[PDB]
RNA sequence: UGCGAAAGCAGUUGAAGACAAGUGCUUGUCGUUCGUUAAAAUGGCCU
């Protein structure tokens, strides 16, 4: 024998532009809601040990905002003037927060009420404060003073060591995944700067040039820095201190950025890059940067961050946005007696010399077209296709194998006006189309060719022939065009 | 020694039986899963195991046909809608009873089942035959080597159990009888050999609602035969309610009067007699209940009256679930819902 | 240096020249039901039932006679007509076959064995009609063969049997038909 | 083990195992060279075998009867032959027999000797000293059988002729399991719980040496001149001792031990193997009580040894004619299609008032918002002039976003046909300068290829059509 | 109804139509149990064992209609498992063979026959291959060369068939069609399922690559135009059932025959491309993109000739180089790199067209050395170390319109080590030709001058392909691969055989 | 039916015989023979 074979619904040749991959999976994040906020929010910065929170500047108040439960949990509010960069730490205890004042707070984060050592860097404000990712207690902050230094929270009267050679405003800095003590840094002025800090550190041990202000660094590999500013970006390889790659599809300039890697993904490794124009576009560097997927958020916007590789929980996608605007879009994930009266059900035959097991599974279940045309009743089953919400596809389907069995007529017979319309009215809409017409060409034909004198009789199919021959005839006009651009584009080659 | 003690069942023991030529033992529960111990006195070993995946188990039977005596089969069967039926060095065979022909609304579950020759009689050759307890009154007869529908009889009120019992008639000639018992006491007795047609139908005196009908004291579907000549018409029929009485008449008189009275009544257990069987020689009727715990009773035949010194207050039984006597040894094999059978010998045999 | 030789048979060629005859099969289950007798059209090949392959091949190129017989060229017309299993000129020694073909002969072959060249072949005389049938209850054995002088045959029935010699095959006419439309 | 006694023949091709089943005694005789259904079920539940010995002009094979008797039993025909009866009714503890001459040790210690062929008990006696008795041992004194062997806890020999002990060694504090004559003059006796095999001369009346095994002996057979020792250990495993009559040189250990184990690791335990000259010939029991066997040679086998056997343990039955899964082996597939990739034949990839600031800024990112207002605009004037205010690459890059919108949405054909066919119209040299241009404007070619190929059944269908609107209208 | 049988005691009746079920009747109640699919109707059913324990029941395989196409089926009876399925291999011929008729129908239809048109239509068979000298019978086989598996196209499906242990192995639908859905009874019957034309192997072994056109049901407003569709198959070596990886509809775009199909030479892409060329004479080339994981497009060429011929053979060097497209009266020789014709440079007659005689019915070459042309009335043999033609041979006398256009493509192979292989057909005749056939083989060498070898075959011969094991397999009329290449023992017997 | 491309272009529908129906007469049928390139019976797919 043979099992009977499912039907093969209709797949006809693709058409430019498919539903990818990638923006299928990108696409699931959704659910978007807004939160207005006070002024425009700066940095955001999810905690990296248990991925579920994330804090987001704003003026003067840093905010802890919650992963489960998308609204806020805590407030951090003690600074003078507006308040600049906030970064929790490795472990995820400590926050850190620079303001404009020129001073940084690192106090102990879900903790509001313990500032617990309060550095004093330059009189300058500082831009940036971030903690050492390799190791866990310094400090390393940036400011608006063209030098940043690398402090060590347990004594903090001095920095431990400095870093300078700028030139004007550094507002970026970054570490590297797998050397512990070198410390890139971004400025306004092109240059990044590669300092090691095992030497006098106050010259770069390289610098990569990069014409324009850059705003953003990450390391993105022990061997790439992924540079940000102006209109573009760069990706530059290391060790051969070349860049690899430029990319640069935005308008306004770029202002954030952020890389993200082995997330239950078809993509294995993402870059989120943020450009100041609603536009947060998400790149990939094992398909050579080339743009995956773009949302487009109203305002301009500051920064952009998707929460960290061991979410384990539902992730998110935050943006900030110039105006005072997160928008975020989130992807979620009897008696005893009785049993022992019944005690075998679940063994699964561990210890047993033979195992057999020959129990069907479980096919999906039949839709009304499939079983009429399982047991034969044409016309039944054309009727039970022209149902009101049912897939375009699905009329086709049983369209088109009715007429690969060869009963079209044997499926018309039995029909008068009330039994035929519907049929017309989706005649109409498969003319109207391109992958139907042949198909609907046929049926319709043979409807003429079969009932020309009920249509005589009847005045409404009159209205449905009448308003058919138009539709079809301003589909000749269409298709007509359509060869004459043929004949254009043929010249042109 | 215990039957399992080699390889501990995982759910109740359901059904045991014993192999009507060798010295095996089967055990079945719904740890879906048949057991066939090789039995001695000492040690009992595992011949083998085989676990139908998915499927139960509430009725094993071994079955070795009368005519070939290389035709030995198992019999498997739950609360699904198929059989299943293994032959018997390293790998199995096993076919699945599965579709029965025009009429399946009349069973759609194949958990009670029995198996029994019958003759052809205008050839004089012997096939297998299962019978399945159905919907309203349908007990239907399928062919046993190649699963093809036979017979079905239909009797009135609800079944309950139903028997065999043959008769002989001459060398080369049995005559096989059904037996069907209404839960409220109507015994009808269909014959099988021309087509299922009712020889007789009497009344159980007494017998409000009634549960396992059984017969015993010639060649049953509990101690078959092994050749043609050897088929012996039964002594004993006995009738088991769910009150815990159980009416116990002679076949001779039974089948002679056709509304005849017990010759014996017994009431020792006290709730719903589920497992009745008879030695193979006929002398004890063990009479059980799967429903409070250590309730075996051993019934000395003709005279009708229970052993009184075995079992005792410190037999472990258990909630006994399945009994079997063996056909030679004189062996007694329990099995309760912790999953163990215990083994016991007759000395007497 | 270069072979062209047979390796690869196929076709089971079924009754059909008969064209009458509705019982078309000729392949036989064996008395111990193990195997399962295929007349194929260039050997016979003998599968084991319970284990689905071929356990033997019996190749009428191999064997002198059998080619000889069958595999003359200009005439395949040497067709299988009946497969028999135990052996018609000994009462019960087994694992023999006595093959019937278009033409009255009769092969006596083995399995489960060596085919020694040696086969026991006899022929039927006395048939200037074509042999059709041969079919038997125990020791009588009967034949039918189709004959001619509508355009439609006749049949002939025959009563045959043995030990007249080893090589003299008892023939008796017992009934025929004129002209046959359908025959089970 | 349920294998209550066991011997294999001389020539060690045929293994007589005696095992119980629902309680009756069978005997069984299997070969092992390379069945038997031809048991021999005893008939009372009461008799039981007590002693098994070889005899080789039919094979027989002799049941020392826990009766009283001793049955010979022809393994041809399943027929006790004829059954001798001491006259009495004691358990018959010992049987032997070399040549014609049946000895069995009764239970009331006493000697009985049989002839064969004459079938008639010959001698009845009792000699002193001789306790309890357990084993005996005719000697090989040629032909002759004068003083065998008898013991209890401790040996001793017995001279016949005159039925006096003339000898007696040490014994052993169990009484003895086994007790072989292994040469001329030397004879081993190992006792029943003891992992030790003394090995005695009969002249001298000393222990040679002692032999032990790592574990608790069980059965024991030797090779030709006591070359070789093979001991099955109760363990479930078995010792060779090598030459075990040379020359720390009275307690020899075991030289070779051999293991059996199925493939999962599980031990499986031998009992009664068979040695001779380079050929060892093992046994276990395969399932319940089947019993299975294998050779091994043994010289060339390694120090440790741990054969193995495939068992099938938690296999997944495989049927024959059934599939791997569920379909069975004379079924066609079926043409599944699932998530194959469909396409065409013709998938050329892989081979004054203007917008155009807006325009321009959106090609160049992809804006659709963007791209979606501008095309939004419509009236044809701006079209023309704002196509010729863009520079002309990004006009390839219009034409590639409008092919993929005409296809996506065949509806929207018309303005986006004037926005193509102006295009084309204004840029067209920079289009004759690009090398690839199909392998560029692929969408473009595709989507408007296929309606180019769909137009004489829309023409046919509009000619039938207009057949029956003029065959009604007329009338 | 073309079988019924009765069981033993007479109770149960098994019925036997052109709709492929097998229906068992129970006959005290009219009652009934079917298997419902079976590979075709089935001409007889019977009930073989004692008790009724196997069902045997020969059927048809009737869709094709150039042969017989029996298959013996032994159906186990508990469970309706098929205990044993025996088969033949199963080609399709051309048309059809001596003296082989269909089975009986209601109506006579394009697959069956009436009564009438049973009697009439057996004398119009053997009347035409007694008279008519046009015929041919050649068919289609490749082999799977890493398993060396024959695989026979039928109409289809395929039927995956190995010659060594001749156990048909398997068979599997490779269309969407009625193929099994139903069982076609009348106008039914007259209808029709789409046809495995072509079928290659890239040399790899892990693809396959197919070529089915699919028929239009007749009387419609489209019951002109066929499609015809590509199909890439894939399969790891160790599953059985070939996945399908690509399926293309409409190469070379619409109603346009796909007539040649080449796979590739490991050098492109380790075997993984195939050139399709169409009888206008356009050209194309199909490969694996694997930074996507499917077949593509990479080089086209699109000649407008006006004209059409279904005789189109091609080769391909084996560097990779370069591609011979011969063509009707015709050989163009095109750089693998533009798909352009090579021009000559030198042009010392070098030239890229050679212009034949007759059609061209086969182009090959033996190495990068010989090239090969079989041509309606010659077989020309020329070298390209020097640009001139080495020999000429006569085949007029005896290919006069005795094949159709290619199929002589199927009929010749070369070995890629030694040499060639050629075949002849002849029927035989006394004073009006018979229906008897015999063939004849010979093996030239790489010069296409010395005949290694000269053989003779009683029946007809169908296809020659060379099996990678230096050596060459032929199918036949009658289904037969040929192949061309170069106290102790006595007591032992008695176990060992062991009213009242 | 032959050639051919997927187009299409060429070409073909003969006698005999017997039987049936109506009533020697009218028509038909064919498990018939020569001669050329020569719709139907309420009936549909297992678990």
């Amino acid at each position: 024998s043979t099992a009977r074979p499912r039907i093969i619904t209709s797949k006809a040749p693709l058409l430019p532009q498919q539903t990818t991959p990638e923006q299928r999976y990108w696409r699931q994040y959704t659910s978007a809601q807004l939160v207005k906020e006070h002024n425009s929010v700066t940095h955001i910065s999810f905690n990296p040990q248990h991925p579920h929170d994330f804090a987001v500047t704003s003026s003067t108040r840093v905010q802890i905002f919650s992963s489960r439960t998308r609204q806020v949990i805590k407030t951090f509010s003690r600074f003078k003037d507006v308040v600049y960069s906030a970064s929790f730490r490795s472990d995820g205890k400590l926050l850190c927060a620079g303001d404009a004042t020129g001073l940084v707070s690192v106090y102990d984060s879900y903790n509001p009420r313990t500032i617990l050592l309060s550095i004093n860097a330059s009189t300058h404000p500082t831009h940036v404060t971030k903690f050492h990712t390799q190791d866990n207690k310094i400090l390393a902050t940036a400011s608006d003073d063209r030098v940043t230094r690398l402090w060590d929270i347990s004594n903090a009267y001095e920095p431990q060591l400095e870093l300078t050679g700028a030139t004007d405003y550094v507002r970026t800095l970054s570490f590297i995944p797998a050397a512990p003590h070198l410390v890139a840094t971004g400025s306004y002025d092109g240059l990044i700067r590669l300092y090691d800090t095992r030497s006098s550190g106050s010259t770069p041990i390289y610098s990569l040039n990069h014409d324009q202000p850059v705003e953003n660094v990450i390391a993105v590999s022990p061997t790439q820095i992924v540079s940000c500013g102006g209109n573009n970006f760069k990706v530059w390889d290391l060790t051969s201190n070349k860049k690899l790659y430029e990319r640069g599809n935005f308008n306004k300039a770029v202002t954030c950025l952020d890389y993200v890697e082995n997330f239950d993904s078809p993509m294995q490794s993402a870059l989120i890059a943020s450009s100041l124009d609603g536009h947060v576009k998400v790149f990939d560097p094992l398909d050579n940067f080339q743009v995956k997927f773009g949302w487009k958020f109203s305002g301009p916007v500051l920064s952009c961050a998707v929460s960290p590789s061991t979410a384990q929980g539902n992730r998110h996608l935050v943006a900030g946005l110039s105006s005072g605007l997160l928008a975020i879009r989130t992807k979620k994930k009897k008696s005893n007696n009785f049993q022992r009266m019944m005690r075998g059900s679940e063994y699964q035959g561990d210890q047993e010399h033979i195992i057999h097991n020959d129990k069907v599974r479980s096919q999906r279940r039949m839709r009304a077209f499939e079983r009429n045309i399982n047991q034969f009743k044409w016309s039944e089953a054309l009727d039970n296709a022209f149902v009101p919400g049912m897939a375009k596809e699905l009329t086709l389907t049983v369209l088109q194998e009715l007429r690969k069995r060869g009963k079209v007529r044997v499926a018309l017979y039995g029909r008068d006006e009330s039994t035929l319309e519907p049929l017309l009215n989706w005649c109409l809409k498969g003319i109207e189309d391109v992958r139907s017409a042949s198909i609907v060409a046929d049926w319709v034909a043979v409807v003429l060719e079969l009932y020309g004198n009920t249509l005589e009789s009847s005045p409404v199919l009159q209205e449905l022939m009448i308003d058919l021959k138009t539709k079809v005839r301003h589909e000749i006009h269409k298709s007509k065009e359509a060869q004459r651009i043929e004949g254009m584009l043929q010249l042109l080659t | 020694k215990d039957a399992n003690a080699s390889h501990p069942s995982h759910s109740a023991i359901q059904s045991l039986s014993f192999h009507p030529s060798k010295p095996l033992l089967l055990t079945g529960g719904y740890d879906k899963t048949l057991r066939i111990y090789h039995i001695d006195g000492k040690t009992n070993h595992l011949v083998t195991s085989l676990h139908l995946v998915g499927s139960p188990i509430q009725t094993c039977t071994f079955y070795t046909s009368l005519s070939n005596q290389n035709q030995q089969n198992i019999f498997t069967a739950g609360r699904r809608r198929y059989m299943h039926s293994w032959d018997l060095s390293q790998t199995a065979k096993i076919e699945k009873f599965s579709r029965l022909y025009g009429h399946e609304s009349t069973q759609r579950s194949f958990e009670n089942f029995k198996v029994a020759h019958l003759q052809n009689s205008q050839t004089n050759s012997v096939h297998g035959i299962v019978l399945l307890q159905g919907n309203n009154g349908w007990i239907n007869i399928l062919h046993s080597t190649s699963g093809l529908w036979l017979m079905g009889c239909k009797i009135e009120g609800v079944i309950t159990d139903f028997c065999i019992d043959y008769q002989p008639i001459s060398r080369g000639k049995f005559r096989t009888i059904l037996i069907a018992v209404n839960a409220y006491g109507e015994v009808w007795e269909f014959d099988l050999n021309k087509n299922g047609h009712v020889i007789r139908r009497w009344k159980d005196q007494g017998g409000v609602g009634i549960t396992k009908i059984q017969v015993g004291g010639g060649t049953t579907t509990t101690c078959p035969a092994l050749q043609i000549s050897k088929i012996k018409q039964n002594r004993w029929l006995a009738v088991g309610s769910e009150s815990g009485f159980v009416n116990l008449y002679d076949r001779n008189n039974a089948m002679t009067s056709s509304t005849p009275t017990p010759v014996a009544a017994l009431d020792q257990l006290t709730t719903t007699i589920s497992n009745l069987q008879f030695s193979p020689d006929g002398q004890i009727l063990c009479m059980a209940s799967r429903a409070v715990k250590d309730a075996l009773r051993l019934v000395h035949l003709p005279s009708c009256s229970v052993f009184s010194n075995w079992p005792t207050s410190g037999t472990p039984l258990g909630k006994v679930t399945s009994v079997a006597f063996s056909p030679s040894g004189g062996l007694l094999a329990v099995g309760n819902e912790q999953g163990k059978v215990r083994l016991w010998k007759l000395n007497h045999y | 240096q270069y072979k062209l030789s047979v390796v690869s048979g196929g076709k089971p060629a079924l009754n059909n020249l008969s064209s009458v005859t509705g019982n078309k099969n000729i392949a036989r289950l064996s008395q111990d039901q193990r195997n399962y007798i295929i007349p194929f059209n260039n050997q016979i090949k003998v599968y084991s039932v319970e284990t689905r392959q071929c356990v033997k091949t019996l190749k009428f190129a191999n064997n002198s006679l059998l080619s000889g017989i069958f595999l003359q060229e200009e005439e395949n017309n040497e067709s299988i007509v009946k497969i028999l299993l135990g052996d018609i000129t000994v009462p019960q020694q087994a694992h023999l076959i006595t093959v019937f073909t278009n033409n009255g002969h009769v092969i006596v072959l083995n399995y489960k064995g060596k085919l020694v060249e040696s086969p026991k072949h006899f022929k039927i005389s006395l048939a200037d009609e074509k042999l059709a049938n041969v079919f038997h209850s125990e020791g009588n054995y009967r034949i039918l063969t189709t004959f001619k002088d509508n355009s439609l045959q006749s049949y002939r029935l025959y009563a045959l049997t043995f030990d007249d010699a080893k090589k003299q095959f008892e023939v008796a006419h017992q009934a025929e038909w004129h002209n046959v439309i359908l025959s089970n | 083990s349920p294998v209550l006694q066991s011997a294999y023949d001389p020539s060690g091709q045929y293994l007589c195992y005696v095992t119980v089943a629902l309680d009756k005694q069978r005997v069984g005789v299997q070969p092992t060279q390379r069945w038997n259904e031809n048991f021999l079920y005893l008939e009372d539940s009461k008799l039981k075998v007590t002693c098994l010995k070889w005899v080789n002009d039919t094979v027989a094979i002799i049941l020392g009867m826990n009766n009283g008797e001793i049955w010979l039993y022809s393994v041809l025909a399943n027929e006790v032959t004829y059954k001798f009866t001491t006259g009495n009714s004691y358990e018959i503890k010992d049987i032997d027999l070399m040549g014609n001459q049946l000895w069995c040790i009764d239970s009331s210690d006493a000697f009985y000797q049989f002839d064969l062929l004459q079938f008639k008990l010959l001698q009845h006696f009792r000699i002193n000293n001789c306790v309890q008795l357990n084993k005996l041992t005719i000697v090989p004194a040629g032909d002759s059988v004068a003083q065998l062997l008898v013991a209890s806890h401790s040996i001793s020999l017995i001279d016949i002729e005159e039925k006096k002990v003339v000898m007696t060694f040490p014994g052993h504090v169990s009484p003895v399991s086994t007790l072989q004559v292994i040469t001329n003059e030397f004879f081993i006796s190992g006792a029943e719980g003891d992992r030790f095999l003394n090995v005695y001369d009969i002249h001298s009346g000393m222990t040679k040496c002692v032999l032990v095994a790592e574990s608790d002996i069980k059965e024991l057979s030797h090779s030709g001149q006591a070359d070789s020792i093979a001991v099955t250990t109760e363990d479930g495993s078995l010792e060779i001792f090598v030459d075990p009559l040379v020359s720390g040189n009275k307690s020899k250990k075991s030289s070779k031990k051999i293991q059996i184990v199925s493939k999962d690791g599980r031990k499986v335990p031998i009992y009664n193997a068979f040695i001779n000259k380079d050929l060892l010939n093992v046994s276990w029991l395969q399932n319940a009580t089947m019993p299975y066997f294998k050779n091994l040679q043994w010289r060339e086998i390694p120090n440790e040894y741990t054969v193995e056997i495939s068992l099938n343990w938690n296999n997944k039955n495989k049927s024959a004619d059934r599939d791997l899964h569920g379909k069975d082996l004379a079924s066609a597939t079926n043409y599944v299609e699932g998530n194959a990739r469909v396409t065409s034949g013709d998938n050329f990839k892989h081979v004054t008032g203007t917008v155009t600031v807006i325009l321009s800024q959106a090609l160049q990112s992809n804006d659709h918002s963007l791209l979606e207002t501008v095309l939004n605009n419509r009236d044809e004037r701006v079209i023309r002039d704002t196509i010729f205010r863009l520079k002309p690459a990004l006009a390839v890059i219009l034409l590639e976003r409008l092919a993929e919108r005409i296809a996506r949405q065949t509806h929207r054909q018309g303005p986006l046909n004037v926005w193509v066919k102006w295009c084309l119209i204004i840029h067209g040299g920079y289009l004759v300068s690009i090398p690839n241009l199909m392998s560029t404007l692929s969408s473009l070619h595709s989507t408007l290829k296929r309606r180019s190929d769909l137009l004489p059944r829309l023409l046919a269908l509009d000619a039938r059509l207009d057949c029956t609107i003029n065959k009604f209208k007329t009338l | 109804v073309l079988s019924l049988s009765f069981s033993h005691d007479g109770s149960y009746l098994l019925s036997g139509g052109w709709e492929k079920v097998m229906s068992l009747w129970q006959l005290e109640t009219n009652s009934q149990q079917f298997l419902p699919r079976l590979n075709g109707i089935i001409i007889d059913c019977q009930v073989l064992g004692p008790q009724g324990n196997y069902y045997s029941l020969i059927l048809q395989m009737t869709e094709n209609n150039s042969n017989s196409d029996y298959q013996f089926l032994l159906l186990n009876a508990s469970d309706l498992t098929s205990k044993l399925s025996i088969n033949g291999p199963l080609p399709v011929f051309n048309s059809t063979i001596k003296h082989i008729q269909q089975p009986i129908s209601a109506m006579n239809t394009k697959n069956s026959n009436s009564i009438t048109s049973l009697n009439h239509s057996k004398k119009k068979q053997s009347r035409k291959l007694i008279k008519s000298r046009r015929q041919d019978f050649t068919t289609n086989v490749e082999i799977n060369p890493i398993n060396k598996n024959l695989y026979f196209p039928h109409i289809s499906a395929v039927q995956i068939f190995d010659f060594y242990k001749n156990e048909q192995v398997n068979y599997q639908y490779l269309t969407s069609g009625v193929n099994n859905s139903m069982g076609k009874v009348r106008f039914e019957l007259n209808l029709q399922d789409p046809i495995i034309t072509d079928l290659k192997f890239t040399k790899d072994g892990q693809w396959m690559i197919t070529y089915e056109i699919e028929y239009p049901p007749n009387d419609l407003l489209s019951s002109k135009d066929l499609t015809h569709i590509l199909k890439f198959w894939t399969k790891n070596d160790n599953e059985t059932n070939w996945n399908l990886k690509t399926k293309v509809i409409n190469p070379h775009g619409i109603s346009v025959p796909i007539t040649k199909i080449l796979p590739s030479p490991r050098s492109v892409n380790n075997s993984q491309g195939c050139l399709t060329a169409d009888n206008n004479g356009g050209l194309k080339f199909w490969s694996f993109d694997s930074h996507e994981s499917n077949w593509c497009l990479k080089k086209i060429s699109l000649p407008n000739f006006n004209h059409f011929s279904n005789s189109v053979s091609l080769a391909w060097s084996q560097d990779g180089s370069l591609i011979f497209h011969g063509f009707d009266d015709k050989l163009q020789i095109l750089d693998f790199d533009t798909f352009k014709k090579f021009e000559s440079l030198e042009n010392t007659k070098t030239v890229s067209e050679f212009t034949l005689d007759s059609e061209i019915q086969t182009v090959k070459l033996i190495n990068d050395t010989n090239l090969i042309v079989a041509t309606r009335t010659t077989l020309n043999a020329i070298n390209l170390l020097r640009g001139q033609v080495i020999n000429s041979f006569d085949l007029y006398p005896f290919v006069n319109g005795v094949y159709k256009n290619g199929h002589m493509d199927r009929l010749i192979t070369c070995d890629e080590r030694t040499g060639n292989i050629a075949l002849v057909i002849n029927q035989q005749l006394t004073d009006v030709p018979t229906i008897n056939y015999k063939s004849r083989i010979i093996i030239f060498d790489s010069d296409l001058s010395t005949k290694l070898g000269n053989f003779t075959h009683h029946e007809y011969i169908s296809w020659i392909g060379w099996n990678y094991d230096t050596d060459f397999i032929f199918l036949d009329i009658e289904s037969t691969l040929g192949v061309v290449g170069t106290n102790s023992d006595i007591f032992a017997e008695q176990l060992h055989k062991l009213n009242d």
